[PDB]
């Protein structure tokens, strides 16, 4: 398990331009923009991800909360080898506690390698517990 | 056999035309394939890819009261550049190359005697430019 904190965030402000039909000027230069905070991380560590399309609030928002879920999930990752070999979204309760994990984990990968002499085993990436 | 003469039936060592005298003589033959083990399953496969490089052994002796010189002469010739014809005493000839060569020789053990422990490779020519 390695959860790090140089691929961590704390305000993501998302700004752009509004593409839509009729609007211009300030409607579409000046209001756009949008700061998604995680309040897991710590001190401000900000960050300025830009859009590329029709940024609406709820576009700006959105685009922010999947990069707060793309370095959430990096910033816990937990590689698991466990014996013999259907969780490429599994979610699973993991307990690890000398490094104090009680917690319920999603995988995001899984690798099935054999080799017939010494393997079998499954190789599985999970996702962080915020 | 009862009457079996040895000294007529095995052939007088020497390489690159030096003669010597051999003790021993061995050979290494054989033949190089894969070998297919298959997971889950009780079958196994081989297949042929060759023929193994052949190497000969043997230990040559020296006693006589000029024994350090043919020990010297022997050396010279063994240092040699390149292969040269082998005539291995029980398998006829042969064009070899030396590999190593080690020479034991102790004073206040064992004075007179010298014995050489021989390494040589079946050596060919390809030609220069890959066939």
């Amino acid at each position: 398990a390695e959860q790090s904190e140089d691929q961590a965030n704390s305000q993501i402000t998302v700004k752009g331009h509004r593409t839509q039909k009729g609007v211009w000027g300030n409607d579409a230069i000046v209001q756009p923009v949008q700061t998604v905070a995680d309040s897991w991380v710590g001190a401000n560590i900000p960050l300025t991800i830009q859009h590329y399309g029709d940024a609406t609030n709820e576009g700006l928002q959105r685009r922010a909360k999947f990069e707060a879920d793309r370095r959430a999930a990096e910033s816990k990752s937990v590689s698991v080898t466990v014996f013999h070999v259907w969780d490429i979204g599994t979610v699973h309760y993991v307990e690890i506690p000398p490094e104090g994990i009680f917690d319920v984990l999603e995988c995001v990968s899984l690798t099935y390698t054999v080799d017939a002499k010494s393997t079998l085993e499954t190789k599985l990436e999970l996702a962080p517990p915020p | 056999g009862p009457c079996y003469n040895p000294d007529a039936e095995y052939l007088p060592a020497s390489f690159k035309g030096f003669s010597f005298d051999a003790d021993s003589s061995d050979s290494d033959h054989g033949r190089n394939g894969a070998e297919a083990e298959f997971v889950f399953g009780e079958r196994t496969g081989y297949a042929d890819l060759g023929i193994k490089i052949k190497s000969y052994q043997l230990r040559a002796r020296f006693q006589t009261n000029d024994h350090i010189a043919q020990t010297n002469a022997f050396i010279a010739v063994l240092e040699s550049p390149g292969p040269g014809l082998l005539v291995h005493p029980t398998r006829g000839t042969v064009f070899a190359a030396c590999r190593s060569a080690r020479v034991t020789d102790s004073k206040v053990d064992a004075a007179g005697v010298t014995y050489v422990e021989l390494d040589f490779v079946e050596a060919n020519s390809v030609l220069s430019g890959f066939g």
